[PDB]
Parts: structure tokens; sequence; C-alpha cells
């Protein structure tokens, strides 16, 4: 069983400014191909 | 936006001289028919009048907007130039 007397979520302490983009960075390689509207852009 | 105004037919006279009055500045006029406006229900009410008259006129068509396709959900395209910018 658990000890479940101590508080699990704790590596949130650790985080830096740069923790969430760093991920998104690391999970692009298992990222499926996006799709296409077909143009490079709406035209700005 | 209004488009009270656009719905009865007009008939109007040829613009005549206006000249300065040297005394005060004003606008003067030689020209009686300078301010006649007449309105008439339609088109054929206005060449009649003129007609029996003696005025030559000239008569120029209706303009009606012309019927437009409006969709809002064209703002948000997926694929078309129509995607707006900004809201």
């Amino acid at each position: 069983p658990t000890d479940t007397t101590t508080y699990k979520n704790l590596q949130h302490h650790d985080y830096n400014t740069y923790t969430f983009l760093d991920l998104n960075l690391d999970l692009s390689k298992f990222r499926l191909p996006q799709p296409s509207s077909g143009r490079e852009s709406p035209r700005h | 936006s209004g488009v009270n105004n656009t719905k009865k037919w007009k008939m109007e006279f040829d613009t005549r001289e206006r000249w300065e009055n040297p005394l005060m500045g004003w606008a003067s006029t030689a020209d009686p028919l300078s301010n006649m406006v007449l309105t008439f229900s339609a088109k054929e009410d206005a060449i009649a009048f003129a007609e029996k008259n003696g005025w030559s006129y000239d008569v120029e068509e209706k303009k009606v907007p012309k019927p437009k396709s409006k969709s809002y959900g064209a703002n948000f395209s997926w694929n078309k130039r129509t995607r707006v910018s900004t809201k």
C-alpha cells in the first residue's frame, strides 16, 4: 500500500522558465504529420 | 446607411449661374426654377408631367443595390482567403 501521507506532487518545485517549451520541443518527434489547408497562409 | 430617401422619383431642372452679391457676398441668381423639385411615384408619372409642360427631359434608370451573399461562417474558413485576420 502507498504511504498516502506525504505530498507526491513535488517535481514542480524544480521547474524553470523553459520547462514547458522544452517538453514541447521534446514531444515534436512523436507528433503525426499535420494536415494542410493547401496554401502557405490565408495571405495576410 | 438609411435607404428611405431612395424610394421616389424626382424631377429637377438644369443648374444655372449663381454669382456673388457685391454688397454682402450672398449667392445671387436669375433662375426662377433653381429650387424646383417635384416628387413622383413612378418614372412614367414624371415623364408624363414633363411632356405636358413642354420640358425636354433626360430620364435615368433606378439603381438598386445588387443582392449579396453574406456568410458569417466564411470569416473562419479552413482554406479560403475569406478568413478574417481580426474581429
